[PDB]
């Protein structure tokens, strides 16, 4: 004689997907923090005794949120921004002289042009200073803006910061989120130390390419993570032990000079470079960079063996922000080569200083037809990073290779965040339950 | 809070008590009040209403779990047994129903002499 | 796997207290039902009490009452057994025992039994002051030996109180080995005998130590057993 | 399943009212905001209903008696064709009128029970 009794509030969950919210640490920025609710000083973790659970870093649904959050963001923050509609014209550009070195030959063009007036009758002569990466020539000499035949140009609202400030992601009620506690998970199968929580710590949306920069460390050992290590189709993340710093500065003392172009619109271009013209540059350690490639060398054997050449070779092909360490440094985009950095090969005080160049007109999230024009920072700038990460890519050596040569790569911003968010899953809580009893209700 | 997921079932049946982000804060709050709204209806028609623990009028047919009480209460766990009844789970709240709905017509007949 | 790891012996006199502690590994404690079981030499098991300590009331026996008192401590994960005004009829040995229960609501709580024992501790009162062990060498001869099979063991005499275990070789010798139940002399003191058959051609090339341990009295003796020197 | 007694008997019927009940709950572009309001409104709704069997002391129940003695002019019909000679449709055209005083009367009652039960 059994019967059936009703418990309410018994530990089951499976998988689920849900809307995570925000929540940062308590005015303009891309990304809202503004908005965001307050955290919880102490937030309250629940380690989970004799429980297994499953994860997956590559089939990660908050890695998508992630993606589209961001994009929207820097989608909402670019509305109200002034149009350069009027800027596609023919400029008349001669090069820059009166103190650049031998390395600055040419990369920096003086360009005059007809704008319009704020009476929609006159015109008027302007001329300022272009990068030789955001002009075209056409047959002084005449130019045309890069993007002026796929997209048109907004210029971005000069009061508004690009700073990364940390997001934490919030599950609902009825929701939690598992996070596995292991040291040695390679982010796919099963994880046998398991916690609860109810937020992921805050995850800066840091966007680079090659290199990880302001994240997180690894505890224990560099870590190598890909979906199928076998297929070189796939791209490998590794993960640092020690952070590596890197040192980016931008030498020239720059002016902004505004410009009216209708009423109430107003177009900000460069002036003149007060003091010599130099090249910006990034300086990295040569040791630190020789132990860290050493260690990701000696945890790369395991998965080729013992007696493979390992080497090092720079990237191949491809758009510049691919082939190059693309990022922002105070409002200013970097594209930094890399050739120095990955060199080398491995059989069983100083400085390396990576030259940069700039580029002021931006496309972002690797898009066609939405430009965006970076209003010029003035005075000299300088930032402090630390590299915590690597994206690789295998080459398909076939016939009997016995050495492997790994390149670096990026482009696509879910791997950034798949760094980050690879020890977290959200899972969906059932707290009701029928089991079979000797009691009856009277 | 889930921290009996690991312990046997009975272990676990003693310790059972606009803008982007704007957009996103709504639609949180509006499922948590309608998850919250929708247990506590399913556990009121039932007649279980303010308890944890309810013992219910509907025997147990054999042919949803066979085991003993001595490898249910002592050798699995809640996730362990919510894969083996998941498939039984609607017919029996269909039970519960029609059994707390004959109570209260049973309820209304006392009442009535 | 569920382990239940007990103190050690004890001597005590009439009218004192004694406390027996249990640490509990491989379970959640708050949750799981822990109970006290005690034997007298030669007699059957007898519950004393059992306690859950979520619920964190002991249930005892009628013919204990008021001297026995169950406790826990959760954060060392121990239970305490204290009884007082120890008689002579109270010289047993106490297992700590655990098992598994459940609930169905109201406070009704269902149980299985006791499923994982203890090692025991023997609690003895009496009067005697503790002796160590004299340890002897009952030495294989030739009127030891019997179709190529040759036995040889060690006495144990005057230790007081029991228990004393006797092993071989640090326990890598178990065939053969008869170890003896305890008797009491006339003079109050235990003895015994823990002898092995062994081949007797492995006298002259196999080493065979016993080694004694009289925990009460701190005592651990290796002692070598040779054939007699002639 | 779903409202299958509507042509039933009012004592048919009355032994269904769980079918019904669990069917009240839950059984940025054009279509984006037509479905929160929705839901919004179910909510609104329910909790509308279950406050006010709330206040009559009828909380957590499907049937729930009353104090309140049925007042012979709203209605003069004996029992025996009002739960077998008719349905809840045809039952509630006729009492339509009538439905706020019943409802005051079941307030006010209930509201002097727990007064005077509480001294
Ligand atoms: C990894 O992390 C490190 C450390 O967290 C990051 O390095 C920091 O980078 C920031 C941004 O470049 C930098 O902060 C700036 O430093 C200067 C001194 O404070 C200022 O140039 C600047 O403040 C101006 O800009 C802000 C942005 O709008 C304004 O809010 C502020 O009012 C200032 O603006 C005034 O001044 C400027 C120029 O003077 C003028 O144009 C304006 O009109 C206005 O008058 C920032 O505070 C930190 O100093 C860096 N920290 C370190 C230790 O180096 C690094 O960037 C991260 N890496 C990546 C890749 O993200
Ligand atoms: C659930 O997880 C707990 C915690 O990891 C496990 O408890 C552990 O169980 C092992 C035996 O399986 C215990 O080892 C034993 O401990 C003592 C001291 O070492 C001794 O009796 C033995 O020599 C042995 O080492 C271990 O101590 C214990 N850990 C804790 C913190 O209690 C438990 O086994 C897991 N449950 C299952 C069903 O596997
Ligand atoms: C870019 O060219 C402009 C002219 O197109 C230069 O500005 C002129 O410089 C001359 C020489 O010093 C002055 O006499 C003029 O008054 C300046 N203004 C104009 C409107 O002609 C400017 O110096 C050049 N800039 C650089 C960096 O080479
Ligand atoms: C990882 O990718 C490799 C290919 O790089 C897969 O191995 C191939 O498997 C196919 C059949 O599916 C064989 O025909 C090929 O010969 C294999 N290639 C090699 C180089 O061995 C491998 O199966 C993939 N792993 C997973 C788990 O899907
Ligand atoms: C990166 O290192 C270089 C080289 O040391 C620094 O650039 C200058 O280098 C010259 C010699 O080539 C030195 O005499 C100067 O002292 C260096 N500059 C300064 C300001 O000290 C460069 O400064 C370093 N980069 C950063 C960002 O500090
Ligand atoms: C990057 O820049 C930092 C400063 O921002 C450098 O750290 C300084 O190094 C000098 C030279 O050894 C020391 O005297 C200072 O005390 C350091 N300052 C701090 C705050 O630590 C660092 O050496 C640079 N790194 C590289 C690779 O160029
Ligand atoms: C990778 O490195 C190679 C070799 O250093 C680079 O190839 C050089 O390209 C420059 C023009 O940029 C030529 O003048 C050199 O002759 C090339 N060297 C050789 C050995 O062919 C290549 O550009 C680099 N790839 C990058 C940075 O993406
Ligand atoms: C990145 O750096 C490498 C190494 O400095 C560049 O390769 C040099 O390219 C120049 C012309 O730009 C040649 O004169 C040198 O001979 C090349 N060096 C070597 C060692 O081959 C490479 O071009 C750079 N990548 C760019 C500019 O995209
Ligand atoms: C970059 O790496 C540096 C060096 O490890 C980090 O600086 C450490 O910060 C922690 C936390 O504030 C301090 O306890 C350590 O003492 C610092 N180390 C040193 C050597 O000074 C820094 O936090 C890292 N992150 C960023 C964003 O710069
Ligand atoms: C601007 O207009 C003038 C006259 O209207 C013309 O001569 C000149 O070529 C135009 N373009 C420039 C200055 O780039
Ligand atoms: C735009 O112009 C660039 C530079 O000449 C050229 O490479 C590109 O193909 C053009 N795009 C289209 C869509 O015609
Ligand atoms: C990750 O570890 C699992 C075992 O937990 C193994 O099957 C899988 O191949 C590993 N993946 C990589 C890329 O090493
Ligand atoms: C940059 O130029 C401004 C304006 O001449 C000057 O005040 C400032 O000191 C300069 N900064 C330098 C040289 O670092
Ligand atoms: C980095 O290590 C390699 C391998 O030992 C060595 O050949 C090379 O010289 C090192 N580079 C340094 C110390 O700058
Ligand atoms: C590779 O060499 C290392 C050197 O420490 C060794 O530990 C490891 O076992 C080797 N891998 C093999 C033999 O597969
Ligand atoms: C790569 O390393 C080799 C060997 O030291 C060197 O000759 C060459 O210039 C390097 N290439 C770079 C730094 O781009
Ligand atoms: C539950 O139903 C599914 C779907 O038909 C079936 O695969 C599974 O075997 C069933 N389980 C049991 C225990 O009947
Ligand atoms: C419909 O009416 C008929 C005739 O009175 C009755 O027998 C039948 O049960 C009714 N059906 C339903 C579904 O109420």
């Amino acid at each position: 004689n059994l019967w059936v009794t009703v418990y309410y509030g018994v530990p089951v969950w499976k998988d689920a997907e849900t809307t995570l919210f925000c929540a940062s640490d308590a005015k303009h920025n891309v990304w809202a923090t503004h908005a965001c609710v307050p955290t919880d000083p102490n937030p309250q973790e629940i380690h989970l005794e004799n429980v297994t659970e499953e994860f997956n870093m590559w089939k990660n649904n908050m890695v998508e949120q992630m993606h589209t959050d961001i994009i929207s963001l820097w989608d909402q923050s670019l509305k109200p921004c002034v149009k350069l509609t009027p800027l596609c014209v023919t400029l008349q550009c001669t090069n820059v002289t009166n103190n650049i070195t031998d390395d600055m030959r040419g990369e920096l063009k003086n360009c005059s042009f007809n704008m319009t007036t704020e009476l929609r009758d006159k015109k008027q002569k302007v001329y300022s200073l272009f990068y030789r990466l955001d002009v075209v020539q056409i047959n002084n000499k005449e130019y045309r803006l890069i993007n002026c035949n796929t997209s048109a140009i907004t210029q971005a609202c000069p009061k508004v910061s690009f700073e990364p400030i940390p997001i934490h992601y919030c599950a609902p009620a009825g929701f939690a989120i598992l996070k596995c506690k292991d040291k040695k998970f390679n982010g796919t199968g099963p994880c046998p130390s398991v916690s609860t929580v109810q937020c992921t710590h805050g995850i800066k949306p840091v966007v680079s390419t090659q290199l990880l920069l302001n994240g997180s460390l690894a505890e224990e050992e560099v870590m190598i993570r890909s979906e199928n290590i076998t297929n070189n189709a796939k791209n490998i993340l590794v993960q640092f032990n020690t952070p590596v710093q890197i040192n980016c500065t931008r030498p020239n003392n720059n002016t902004r000079k505004s410009i009216r172009i209708g009423p109430g619109q107003a177009f900000y271009a460069t002036g003149d470079i007060i003091g010599d013209i130099r090249q910006a540059h990034c300086n990295v350690s040569k040791a630190t960079w020789n132990e860290t490639l050493g260690k990701v060398v000696k945890q790369l054997r395991k998965h080729f063996g013992n007696n493979t050449i390992i080497r090092f070779a720079n990237s191949s092909g491809g758009d510049l922000e691919v082939t190059t360490h693309s990022f922002n440094c105070g409002g200013e985009f970097f594209y930094c080569n890399t050739s120095g950095l990955f060199n080398s090969t491995w059989i069983s005080n100083d400085s390396i200083t990576l030259p940069c160049r700039i580029k002021q007109i931006i496309n972002m999230w690797q898009r066609i037809g939405q430009a965006m024009y970076a209003p010029p920072i003035q005075g000299v700038i300088r930032c402090v990073s630390n590299i915590t990460g690597l994206i690789l890519t295998r080459d398909g050596g076939s016939t009997n290779s016995t050495t492997e040569t790994f390149r670096p790569g990026g482009g696509d911003m879910r791997d950034n965040w798949r760094s980050e968010l690879y020890k977290y899953k959200v899972v969906k809580i059932e707290p009701l339950g029928v089991a079979p009893t000797r009691c009856k209700r009277r | 809070f889930l921290g009996a997921a690991g312990s046997t079932m009975g272990a676990a049946s003693m310790t059972l008590t606009l803008t982007v982000w704007g957009i996103k804060q709504l639609q949180a709050r509006v499922l948590a009040v309608e998850r919250y709204l929708r247990d506590q209806q399913l556990l009121g028609i039932w007649g279980c209403s303010g308890k944890l623990i309810c013992c219910t009028n509907v025997p147990w047919n054999s042919s949803w779990s066979n085991r003993n009480l001595s490898e249910i209460w002592d050798n699995m766990t809640w996730l362990q047994w919510d894969k083996e009844i998941s498939n039984y789970t609607q017919i029996i709240y269909g039970l519960l129903e029609e059994s707390q709905n004959q109570q209260e017509k049973n309820e209304q007949d006392l009442l009535a002499l | 796997e569920v382990q239940l790891v007990q103190s050690g012996a004890e001597l005590k006199k009439a009218g004192s207290s004694v406390k027996l502690s249990c640490q509990a590994y491989g379970v959640a404690f708050s949750t799981y039902s822990f109970h006290w079981v005690r034997q007298a030499p030669g007699q059957g098991l007898e519950w004393l009490g059992g306690f859950i300590p979520l619920v964190g009331k002991p249930n005892y026996t009628n013919k204990f009452r008021g001297r026995l008192t169950i406790t826990a401590d959760e954060s060392a994960r121990t239970t305490y057994m204290e009884l007082r005004s120890l008689r002579s009829d109270d010289t047993a040995i106490y297992y700590c025992a655990g098992g598994g229960a459940y609930s169905s609501g109201g406070g009704r709580f269902h149980y299985f039994g006791m499923a994982v024992w203890g090692q025991g501790s023997t609690v003895t009162v009496s009067s005697a002051s503790t002796k160590g062990p004299s340890v002897f060498p009952l030495a294989p001869s030739s009127k030891s030996t019997s179709g190529g099979t040759a036995a040889l063991g060690c006495l144990v005499k005057d230790y007081f109180p029991e228990p004393v275990t006797v092993s071989w070789n640090s326990g890598a010798l178990t065939s053969g080995v008869h170890t003896f139940p305890a008797v009491l002399q006339s003079s109050g003191l235990y003895s015994l005998s823990s002898v092995v058959t062994v081949p007797s051609s492995s006298l002259g090339t196999q080493t065979y130590i016993c080694n004694v341990n009289h925990k009460p009295s701190n005592t651990k003796v290796d002692k070598r057993v040779e054939p007699k020197s002639c």
